[PDB]
């Protein structure tokens, strides 16, 4: 119970960097697999092309010092951690057009060292209008999210599923979304370079009927 | 390109 929390805890973070990136091997890559959930469209800006979203940002990864031995701590298998306790793998997104409050959030980290980290974000990035496809009012919004300081080679970002999550959308007064499809893309640069992955969302909205 | 990459960036330099 309580009582082994605590003693985890002490016992987990007595020598624990969250600066250290968490691989026992330094040449070891750290995975990520990121989930978008889009849960409203707050303004689809068509003067500026720019939309405002509220999303949920999971992310999981291993943390290989974050571990412990069930029978040791009464069974406990899992805790609630402020998110910034942990190493965090940093990922931002890209396209941000917007030029600028921090929130305190909380991950589950297992026995197993896996860490969950669900977050809430308010992100502004630019569209393009399509008027070629029907119904030919469409607005196409890329969210592109990868690491600010990481190459592949340390930090690899992973799609959790084939699109953004859309079971909790609010549906906007004039935009329907068509779909939120997600690739991954990993860029080399010249012949050698490191490779740089990031994971896109295609957001596709057409204007609602009415 | 690289050098326009913050993950990149700082090694052309
Ligand atoms: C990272 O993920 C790939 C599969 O996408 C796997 O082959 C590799 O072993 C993983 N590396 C680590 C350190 O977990
Ligand atoms: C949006 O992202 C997709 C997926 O990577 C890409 O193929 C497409 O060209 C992008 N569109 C624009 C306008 O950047």
């Amino acid at each position: 119970d309580g009582k082994y929390a605590q003693k985890l805890f002490n016992d987990l973070f007595e020598d624990y960097s969250n600066a250290l990136r968490p691989v026992e091997d330094t040449d070891k890559v750290l995975n990520v697999t990121l989930q978008i959930t889009l849960s409203q469209i707050k303004d689809m800006d068509e003067r500026n092309q720019i939309l405002t979203a509220y999303l949920w940002i999971r992310q999981i990864w291993h943390d290989a010092y974050l571990t412990w031995d069930r029978d040791q701590y009464d069974g406990l298998d899992s805790i609630r951690i402020p998110s910034d306790l942990v190493w965090r793998p940093d990922i931002v997104l890209y396209n941000k057009a917007d030029d600028e409050e921090p929130v305190n959030t909380n991950v589950v980290l297992r026995y197993d060292g896996l860490i969950t980290w669900d977050a809430p974000a308010i992100t502004k990035s630019s569209c393009v209008v399509d008027v070629t496809y029907f119904p030919f009012d469409n607005q196409q919004c890329n969210l592109t999210f990868g690491s600010w300081t990481y190459n592949g080679n340390q930090v690899d970002i992973f799609n959790a599923l084939d699109s953004g999550d859309l079971s909790d959308f609010i549906e906007d007064v004039e935009w329907e979304v068509h779909g939120m499809p997600a690739v991954k893309n990993v860029i080399s640069y010249g012949c050698c370079s490191e490779p740089y992955p990031d994971v896109t969302f295609t957001l596709l909205l057409k204007r609602r009927s009415h | 390109g690289c050098c326009s990459d913050p993950r990149c960036r700082y090694r052309c330099r």
